[PDB]
Order: C-alpha cells, then structure tokens, then sequence
RNA sequence: CCGGCCGGGAACUCAAAGGAGACUGCCAGUGAUAAACUGGAGGAAGGUGGGGAUGACGUCAAGUCAUCAUGGCCCUUACGACCAGGGCUACACACGUGCUACAAUGGCGCAUACAAAGAGAAGCGACCUCGCGAGAGCAAGCGGACCUCAUAAAGUGCGUCGUAGUCCGGAUUGGAGUCUGCAACUCGACUCCAUGAAGUCGGAAUCGCUAGUAAUCGUGGAUCAGAAUGCCACGGUGAAUAC
RNA sequence: AAGAACCUUACCUGGUCUUGACAUCCACGGAAGUUUUCAGAGAUGAGAAUGUGCCUUCGGGAACCGUGAGACAGGUGCUGC
C-alpha cells in the first residue's frame, strides 16, 4: 500500500484503488494492471509484495504526483509569463476556454462576495 | 382447422393463429418465456385463455410487430380474443364482460405547439 | 370531462342547506320545479335545526 | 371537480398473486414511470417478509396493512379567523391507499441498504405496531380524536352509505 | 388580425390552387420564383384589364398562364396581338414556351378581386367610401350573391385616426368549410396613406 | 418489364391519371400489375406566424406526395410508344424505368 | 488545437516577413492578420498586431511560436 | 423585496434610481411584506408613464400612472400601489 | 431589404460559381494525403489566400428572394417564413395546405 | 448456404383510395304528454368517442416603419457604397427559462429484447482496412416501402460497488488530437489522457398536470459549411388522485 | 434569431468611392469573356497576353463592359401615437 508516494487505500478493488494517485484515472489504471499482469478486481490486501513492487516501477512510467503538479504549474506559470489571452485569464481568475461570463462563470470565480 | 385473429394495441400489431393442439405458445419463432415470459406483464397473454380453457387444447402461433413490450402484450391479448371467433358468442358474450375486446384506442398524443410534451407548459412563475 | 354531479336533486338539497344556515329566512330563493323545490325547502328546514344547535 | 362523477377504469391484478391491492401497492412506489423494478422490490420484500414473519405473504402484507389503515382523518377548515381541523371518516377506498402511501414514504425514510430491505423492515414493524407509519396513524387518530368536537354542516360526507 | 385566411383554410375542400405543377425538391424553389415573377409582371402590366386571377400550370417543361379577367377584349387587344405580346415576355422570364389562355368571368360583380379593385380605384380618385363601399354591396346583392362583407381600413378621408368600416349584408359564414367564400384584398394608395380593402363574397354551400 | 412510377400532389388527380394509363396498357397489350399505391410523403412545415415576437403563435403545414406504380409485365411496341405522346394531367409527374 | 496539417499564415505576412528579415531588423510591421501563426523565423521582430483600433507592438519571443498573432493582442479593455 | 428598474426611452439616471428606490422602500415598509417589484418607465412623446408590478404572497398586483415629468407619474403610481396594498392586506386578514 | 445587401448576395453567387467548383482542386485534390505532400501542398494552402475571399460557398447567406430577409428561411421554398405564409394562404405553393393530426 | 433466402401465394400485417359505422339510433325509468336527464343492451367506439384546425362584435391609440408596403419628415461627396480587423461572446452584480446532478428504484462492466416518425444529390454515405477514439482511405448503393443516416434507450440476465463527497456528481483546468471552412486567438463542435468544484434533495415565495396525461427514456427534422441543453415532431415505459 | 468565427451585421476603429453596390434615360469607345504579374490588410490602382457571331440599316440591331452630364438612385434613418 505504498506506490508512487502514497497509494494507501485497502478493502477496495485494485483498478479503483490505484486512482488515488494524482495522475491516474480509470483508463491508465486499467493500463497499469493489464500491463503488469494483475486481474482488475483484487484487493490491495490481497496483493503480495512481489506484485506490488512490480506495480511501483509500472506506475513509474506514467507521470505521477509531484512531477505532474510542478509540470502543470510550469504550464500555467509559463502562460502567465507570456501574458497571452489564456494566461491573461489565468492571471485574473476568469474562464479560459471562452465560456459565458455575463451570467454563470462561477466555478472559476468562486463564491459570490456581494 | 386453423383460426385467425388480428389484434392491435398502442402502435403495435399482432397476428394470432390458433389451432386445436397442445398448450404451446410461439411468438415470432420464439417461446413465450424466452420472448417476454419473465418480463413485464406476461400474464396478459395467457389471461384471455383463463376465462376460457386452454390447457392442452390449442396451440398458438403469434407474430407481433411494432411497438414495445406491453404494446405487443396488449396486442396479443386483443389478437387471442379476436381469434376466439369460431368459439362463438357463448364465449365472446362472456368475454365482453371482462374487457378483452375493446381495442383500447388510447394512442400517444401529438406534441402541441408552445407546450413542451402536450400538456406541460413552460412555467410562467413568480419565482 | 364528464356529466353533472347528483343531477340537481341532492344538490338542490345542499343549496337549501347552505342557504338555510347562512340566514336567508326568506325560504324564497328555491328552484321552481317540484322535485328540486321540495328538498331545497327540505335542506332549509334541516338547516334551521342546525342553526339552533350552534350560534 | 364541479361536474363528473367520472367514468372510472379498473386496474390489472398482480401476476404472482391474485391481488389488485398489491398491484395498487406496486403503483404507489412505482417511481419515475417504471413498473418492473418496483415489482422486483415488492416481490423481494414480501419474500423476506415471509421468512422474517413465518406466515404467508398476502396475509403478511394485509395484516401488516391493517395496523396502519386509519378510520378518522382531519380536514382543515377555516371559519372567520379560526382554522380548525374537523374529523371526517375516511372512506374505505381512500383508507388502504392512504395506508400504503404512509408505508411507502416511511420506507423511503428509515434508510437501510436496499429498498426491499427498507420496505421489508417497515412492513415488519407495521406488523409489530412499532415503526413509523403506525406513529403517523396514531398522530392522525390523536388529532382527529382530539378535535372530535366538530360534526357539522354540509361540506363533508352526506347522510350515510 | 386574428382570423384565418378564408381562402387558405379551404384549399383542398372547396377552392382550387393557383398553381398546379409538381416539382421535385431540387427545382421547387426556382419553379416557384419564376411563377412569382410572371404574376407580379402580369399584375403590373394588365392593371387596366380588370384581371380576376391567373392560374399557372407547368406541363412538360412548358407553362400555361390562364388569365381570369372581366374584359378579355382589352386583354387580347386588336386581332389577338397582345396575347403574343404577353407571351414573349412570359417566355423570356419563364421556361420557354408559353400557352396563355383567357377565362373571363361574365359576372364581375361577384369576384372579390374586382370588387376590391373597384373600391381601390374609386378611393384613388377620391369618392366617398360609404358610397363605394355601400354600392359594392348593392351591386352584388341585386345580382345574385348569397352574402358579401366589405371592410375598408385606414385614414379614409384624411382623418388623423385610422378606423375600419364594414357593410355586410346576408350570410358570410367564415367557419363553415364547405361554404364557398371568395375572399380577396386590395390596397388603395391615397395621398393620406394606405387604405386597405378586403371583401368576402359568399356564394354557395357545395 | 416497364416500371412506371408517378407522383403528384392530389389523390383525386393522380387516381385520374392512373386510370388514364391502365386503359392505355390494357387497350394495347396486356399483363399490367395493377395500380399499386405507395406510402405518401408528408413534408411538414412549421413557421412563425407573426412578423416579430409572439414565438408561440405558429402555423403548421404539409404537402402530400402521392405515389403509384404500374408495372407493365410484357411490353408491346404499341405500348412503349403508347406511353409516348400521352403525358397529360399537369400536376402528375411520371417516370418510366426499363 | 486545430488545423491538422501545416500552420496558417497569409501571403501578405509570409512574404512580408521574408522580405523584412533579409532586409534587416527594421520598423515595426503593421499586421492585420491576427489569425496567423508565429513562425520561428519571426523571432526578434516588433510586429504591431491590429486589435480593432490600435496596432499594438509585441516583441516576438521564442516561446510564442506555437500560438497565433491575435493571441498576444487583446481587443476588449476591462477597467 | 428587490426593486428592478427598467426604462423604455427613459434614460434612468442615478438620481432617478435613488428617489424611486426610496419611495418604493417606504411603501413596502408601511403596508405589507413584499417579495419583488418591477418598475417600467415609458415615454411616448408626451406622456411620462410608469408601470409597476408587485409580487406579494397573495399574488401579482399592478398599477400604472401617467404624469408630466416622470417624477409625478412615479408618485401617482406609488400612491395607487399603496391603495391596492391596503385592499389586498385586509382582504387576506378578513377575520 | 437594403438593395446593397441584396446585390452583395448575388455578387457572392457570381464569384462563388466562378472560382470554386473549378478551382476546388486546390483543396479537394491537392490538400490530401498522397505521395505529393511536399511544398505543393504548402503551395496550395499558400495559394487559397490569393483567390478572392468572396468566392467560398460558405459566405452565402441564402436569403429570401422576395425580400432578402436574412433570418427565418426555408431551403425548400426560397422564401422567408412571412412570404411563404402570404403565398401559402393565397394558394401559390402547390399542394401546400394547413396541417392537423 | 433454414436467410422471406428462392419458386410461389393474395389470406394476414401493411400501403392508401373508395365505402360502411355512432345518430340519444333501440330499451327501462324521471320529467310540463316537451327539450332533456339517469341507467341498460348491442357495439371497436355512447352521449360534442380521443386530439387538432377553426378566434364572433370589440378592447388593450397592445407589437411590428428592422419581413414587406406606405403618408410625412430628415441625409444625399454622406445617416448612402466597398474592404480589413474588432464587437455582437465584455462582467463587481440582479432577474427569467432550461440541462445535469446530489445517488443503491443507483453507478460501472459484459451479454441481450422491443419502436414510430423523418431526411438525403456540390447530399445521405454501406462494406472492408488503419486509428484507443473523434475519424481517415478506398468505395458500392440511393432522388429512395429497396440504399444510407441507423447500434433506439430506459428494459432484461449476470457480476461488482455497501452509504462514503464514495466506483456519486463532470464543473473547471493542463496536455494531445480530429473535422468543417480562405480562416476555430478573441469565439465552433467533438475525441483521448489527466484534473475532480459546488452539490448529501433546496427558507420565504412559486409552477405544470385529470390518462396514454404527469414523470422518465431514447429517436428524427428544420435553420446549417461546422455549431442544440432551445424549438418543432415521434415513439417506449407509464402512475397517483378528484370526497 | 428555424442556428453572430469571416459572411450574417444593421455597431465600432481605420482605409477608400462618388450618378454611385442595385434600376432606367443620353452620348462615346470596346465583343463579352479568359490566363498571369506588381503594390496594398483588402477594397482598389497599375499592367502584361488572349478574345471577336448574331444584321447589313452597317458611327450598328442586340447581350455585356468602361468614362462623362443630370433627372435620380439609395437609407436596417425618425414617427407603430
């Protein structure tokens, strides 16, 4: 119950249980078990350590927690350093993709202060 | 010999051929149980064969098409009663009483304009 | 969309009963046919007693 | 309505048991226009009502139902400034449907894992005179019997049957 | 502005269509466009000819304009030359050739287009609209219409407020679908603005 | 072998032009497979009815395309030219197939 | 995230760059083609993208290559 | 009670919105609990007219006042609304 | 509705039929995957800017042909929703009548 | 080659032209012997059978001078005409109409059953290869009861999830793409990987709905190069209640 | 509004045209049309080649294109009171 830095659930099935890693979801999580020879419905208590070490270097291929967080921070901070339109929206907290801003915009905005 | 009743219900039409035979019911070259006989309202095809007797008396070759599950089911329920035409108003006079011969002509209504699904109106509300 | 409720016979009753209770001691707002006037007045006189039993 | 003692239609009986009361009960918790899974909830609940009660299923449901069917029901009326509730007797068609609505709501509460387990336990305590729908039954009888002093004019339940 | 068009509500039942051509969906629009332009063109050109209604048919890459008028002598002109004078300019703006016909009405006091053109022209030359609007009703009813209703609308004598008048006489049942009602509408461009004239003429039941 | 399919807007005019071709193909030759009806196309057009606002006031319309088959089984040379120079009742459109 | 094959430029921007690069680093290039990409032989230039009422100059930097010219010239002004 | 102001051909200035709002608030406080109020200002070449729609627990109630200077129309509309409110209020007291 | 706009529409019809469907080979034949994906293809997507911009079929508006009204059009009829009611109730569009079912 | 697949058949579904049928026609009672009402029979349907179209005289000096037409006024080297770029998509906020949820009557995975209506020629686009996929290449067929869009979905059987912000929810954002069109930056749609917000059923106030209705589930059309959570249609499942 | 990237588009900033983008009347030239270059954001302006029948009245009769004088054209500009 320690891969990629954390991986601590138990009593869960394996392909759902790997998805607490920041960088994996239900497709890459099936790619890990299908690429590491593990059936998808086993539990983390039911894995033996001679499988779990073969899953640690398996998930060491795709980018995980820290490298992905400083990577996405490099992307957003890069755009804000260029000062393009997208990064100009990132510097101000408005929708980047071109959503409606007259009415909703409220996930990127936050709560409503007035 | 062989006797026929048409029967239809809710955009769904049956063709019922009844013969003096065993107690088997065939629907669209399948059996009843493997067509819908554990699905929703399987009783409504054996139901007109309950006020009359059917046990190993008459086998049924039914081809229903169009509509859905209970539309085909009520279609067959009308088709069997229509196919009790050689078994006369001794049986159909006692088969008026429990229904079974009205076509049950309730069709789905058309969507009216301005209304959303023919009665629902788009909520002039004060809040 | 269906047909009238209790075809003025014992609706004529409860009109005479409501009109009996809410004052109207005229007994001079009935129907004019006999089978409805008879129990407009019937509900009226059944409503006088129900006025004595209360305020 | 103002008019129309309406041309009334009947219902289909239940397939697995010879009952139309049971088919009405399926139509009560038939949420969202979907009869088949409500039939699976009802059958799955009467099975464990039989195993958790010993006796048969139709009599299990009916004995479990007659401890929540009511007799008197309040009707809220206002005259002048007051707005008091007046006990009307429930008519025996409305009676069992008003029982089953309380069973089904009290099963939508109470939350266990499954709906057949919730409704099975709720019918079990309805046999036990213990659960929620008997508390609502006794609330209705306490407030109609508490407001019993009103038997009057014409706006409710003419002479007899 | 709340009634159905009483010529259009009964288009399969009583009245015939003004166009009797089949066109598949690739040529239906243009086949209706040139169909429009010969009606605009003939309506503009034959304005003195007292035209009732023109019916366009398209047999086999050709065209036929049947011209319903009251005075076919002004239409054919001297010797019949003006028919060909119309037919060359019809064939230029339609699919060449053209077989135009005339189908005159011998009772022009019962045609709703010609009554409305009559009241239109008389209001253009400034007659009293009760005299014109009433004289149309008289001239239909003493000639054999089972009903008529004329309505004029607008300034109607230079008033600062517009109003309508209408002088029905007899039966004009607008809701009976088998009832034959010739409705038509014309417009009179007076120097105070537009005066709209619409006339219903009820004739029979089948 | 001739597949004559014809479509029009009025049923009481296409059933007139169909009787104007069965009497042809039975007047000369024989073996016609009946006036076969086909399903009617029902193009529906819903338009707004005011020149401005009042969206809910509409006007629904339809045109009807009626179709009929003929199916001449054995053609005669009087029949294939009897189809020619006889194409009247404008409003009916005809197609021959071989 | 569009235009599968080849970047987009106009001929009056491509020929205007290939004219004004071999002719030395010069005056800022007035451009109206906002919709065109930024090629790596445009690095080092002051191009003035038209935003609607200005021609705002932006020095083309190395990171700006995959973007377009209108991306670095805002149109609406807020506060 | 939130007052919504709108104007057909009447440019709603900030001094105009302050006064109308004050008058509406004063009326709302005096007669009944009011949920929402819509105000419409129209100018038709001579007539400065005003419409108001109050949404109150009983329901909608509306009034309209023509004036000379807009302010007069607003005052008339507010007095009319107050009168309507008195009627609705004890119309649903009626003990 | 604005004769300027109406003539602008027929100008775009004229150039849209003049250039493309004759020089649609610059994209429908050249700008493809083949063994010709060199600077002939870049010469093609380079080339379509030289053509008049008002030659593409996607600058058409498909207006009404009695009024030029840009909104509310019918491709079957060629008329806007006002004029097709005006001609439908008159009896112009053949076979068209009011529908009810 | 058990595929309506093939000779064949014209019964049946169906197509869609013509007819028949339902009119208080018959019976019993009530009623001024009247109109009518209540109940019964027969019948597919019984009391204007269900639904639509149809909107009286008028009101609101309601809406439209930006569909059009038109009286008057105003501009006519500009309020007219052409082009590029932008804006119509801005956002402290307020209101209206909707979609998706908050889950176990469910989510997910596998297997599998049943529709009606419609559209299609610079268009709809099989099959077969390549791609995880949006899609790409070749390319038949079809101006269509034939060919294509086009696998209906809810449902059903099996397995798992065990009541948690969870295997709910799918917002936002990053990366990589596809298609359309000269051209997806402002500002398109979609796909893939990742990210995983609010939300645990909504105060005061408020709306629709009486039966194939409500409520849910999918499908199609127009407008359209591309761009529906809207509109207009169609079917599936299908209630409660009216004293 | 039954579907605003351009167009639509009516609004804004700039770049231009004036009997005009669209219609008629008068005169003078030219077949119309077609391939390509330069400049420019494009409109536009400059070109470079190609092209020539319908009736003999023949400077034409057409269709089409340019320049010139106005009568005008045009206006989604105001008034739905």
């Amino acid at each position: 119950a320690r891969i990629a830095g954390i991986n601590i659930p138990d009593h869960k099935h394996a392909v759902i249980a790997l998805t607490s890693i920041y960088g994996v979801g239900k497709t890459r999580s099936k790619a890990i078990l299908a690429a590491a020879g593990i059936a998808e419905d086993v539990k983390i208590s039911e894995l033996s350590e001679g499988q779990i070490d073969t899953l640690r270097d398996e998930v060491a291929k795709f980018v995980v927690e820290g490298d992905l967080r400083r990577e996405i921070s490099m992307s957003i901070k890069r755009l804000m350093d260029l000062g393009c339109y997208r990064g100009l929206r990132h510097r101000r907290g408005l929708p980047v993709r071109g959503q409606r801003t007259k009415t909703n915009a409220r996930t990127r905005k936050g709560p409503r202060k007035p | 010999n062989q006797y026929y009743g048409t029967g239809r219900r809710k955009s769904s039409a049956a063709r019922v051929f009844i013969k003096p035979g065993n107690g088997k019911i065939v629907i669209n070259q399948r059996s009843l149980e493997q067509y819908f006989g554990r699905e929703t309202a399987r009783m409504v095809v054996r139901q007109p064969l309950e006020l009359v007797d059917m046990v190993e008396k008459l086998d049924l070759y039914i081809t229903v098409k169009g509509g859905g599950i209970s539309g085909q089911a009520g279609a067959i329920r009308h088709g069997i009663t229509r196919a009790l035409m050689e078994y006369d108003e001794s049986l159909r006079s006692e088969l008026r009483k429990a229904g079974f011969v009205t076509r049950d002509a309730r069709q789905v209504e058309r969507k009216k304009v301005g209304l959303r699904k023919a009665r629902r109106r788009p909520q002039f509300s004060k809040r | 969309m269906k047909r009238q409720k209790r075809d003025r016979l014992e609706r004529a009753h409860q009109r005479g009963y409501q009109a009996g209770i809410a004052g109207r001691s005229k007994e001079m707002c009935p129907y004019q046919t006999l089978n409805q006037r008879s129990q407009w007045l019937g509900g009226w006189r059944e409503a006088m007693a129900d006025r004595v039993v209360m305020a | 309505p103002r008019r129309r003692v309406i041309g009334q239609r009947k219902i289909l009986p239940d397939p697995k048991f010879g009952s139309e009361l049971l088919a009405k009960f399926v139509n009560i918790l038939m949420v969202d226009g979907k009869k088949s899974t409500a039939e699976s909830i009802v059958y799955s609940a009467l099975e464990t009502l039989a195993q958790r009660s010993g006796k048969s299923e139709l009599e299990a449901f009916e004995v479990a139902l007659e401890n929540v069917r009511p007799t008197v029901e309040v009707k809220s009326r206002r005259v002048g400034g007051s707005t008091y509730q007046v006990p009307v007797e429930v008519r025996p068609v409305r009676r069992n449907a008003l029982a089953m609505r309380w069973i089904v709501e009290a099963a939508r509460k109470r939350g266990d894992k499954s709906m057949a387990l919730r409704l099975a336990n709720e019918l079990s305590d309805a046999a036990e005179n213990k659960g929620t729908a008997v508390k609502k039954r006794e609330d209705v009888h306490r407030m109609a019997e508490a407001n019993k002093a009103f038997a009057h004019y014409a706006w409710l339940s003419l002479r007899s049957a | 502005g709340q009634k159905v068009h009483p010529n259009g509500i009964r288009l399969g039942i009583v009245k015939p269509w003004n166009s009797t051509w089949f066109a598949n969906t690739k040529e239906f629009a243009d086949n209706l466009d040139s169909d429009f332009k010969v009606r605009q063109y003939l309506t503009k050109e034959l304005a003195k000819a007292s035209v009732s209604r023109i019916v366009i048919e398209r047999p086999a890459k050709s065209i036929r304009v049947t011209i319903h008028t009251a005075r076919p002598g002004i239409v054919i002109g001297k010797k019949g030359e003006d028919v060909e004078k119309l037919r060359k300019v019809v064939a230029d703006i339609a699919g060449v050739p053209a077989q135009i016909n005339i189908a005159e009405v011998r009772k022009p006091e019962l045609d709703a287009k010609l009554v409305a053109d009559s009241i239109t022209s008389q209001l253009e030359r400034r007659v009293m609209f009760r005299r014109a609007m009433k004289r149309a009703v008289q001239n239909a009813m003493r000639l054999g219409a089972k009903g008529i209703k004329v309505e004029v609308s607008g300034r109607l004598g230079g008033a600062e407020i517009a109003r309508t008048e209408w002088y029905r006489e007899g039966r004009v049942p607008l809701h009976t679908l088998r009832a034959d009602i010739d409705y038509n509408t014309s417009e009179a461009h007076t120097t105070y603005g537009v005066i709209g004239v619409k006339v219903w003429i009820f004739k029979g039941e089948i | 072998r001739i597949r004559i399919r014809l479509k029009a807007f009025d049923h009481r005019l296409i059933d007139q032009a169909t009787a104007e071709i069965v009497e042809t193909a039975k007047r000369t030759g024989a073996q016609v497979r009946g006036p076969i009806p086909l399903p009617t196309r029902k193009e529906r057009f819903t338009v707004l009815i005011s020149p401005h606002v009042n969206k809910d006031a509409r006007d629904q319309y339809e045109i009807r395309t009626h179709l009929r088959l003929v199916d001449i089984v054995e053609p005669t040379e009087k029949t294939v030219d009897a189809l020619m120079r006889l194409d009247l009742a404008a409003g009916v459109d005809v197609q021959i197939s071989l | 995230r569009s235009l599968k094959k080849g970047p987009f430029i106009d001929l009056h921007l491509l020929k205007k760059v290939e004219k004004a690069v071999e002719s030395g680093d010069k005056k800022p290039l007035r451009t109206w083609s906002r919709r065109s990409t930024i090629f790596p032989n445009m690095i080092g230039l002051t191009i003035a993208v038209h935003n609607g009422r200005q021609h705002v100059p932006v020095f083309v930097t190395d990171e700006m290559v995959g973007h377009k010219l209108g991306e670095f010239a805002p149109t609406r002004t807020y506060r | 009670m939130q007052l919504n102001i709108t104007g057909n051909n009447v440019e709603i200035t900030e001094a105009l919105r302050e006064f109308v709002t004050a008058k509406f608030a004063k009326l709302e406080q005096y007669f009944d609990r009011i949920n929402q109020v819509y105000v419409v200002l129209k100018v038709e070449k001579v007539t400065h007219t005003s419409d108001a729609t109050l949404h109150v627990d009983g329901g909608e109630l509306h009034a309209s006042a023509e004036g000379q200077d807009m302010y007069a129309a607003i005052d008339g509309l507010i007095d009319k609304l107050a009168r309507q409110l008195t009627k609705h209020k004890d119309k649903l007291k009626q003990h | 509705a604005k004769q300027s706009m109406k003539a602008r529409e027929v100008k775009r019809v004229a150039l849209a039929d003049k250039y493309f469907a004759k020089r649609a080979e610059l994209k429908a034949i050249i700008s493809d995957v083949n063994a010709a994906s060199d600077e002939d293809r870049w010469n093609a997507v380079l080339k379509l800017q030289t053509l008049p911009r008002d030659s593409s079929p996607s600058r058409q508006r498909n207006r009404c042909r009695q009024t030029g009204r840009p909104h509310g059009f019918l491709r079957k009829f060629g008329l806007s929703r006002i004029k097709v009611r005006e001609a439908a109730m008159r009896g112009e569009i053949p076979g068209l009548k009011k529908a009810s079912w």
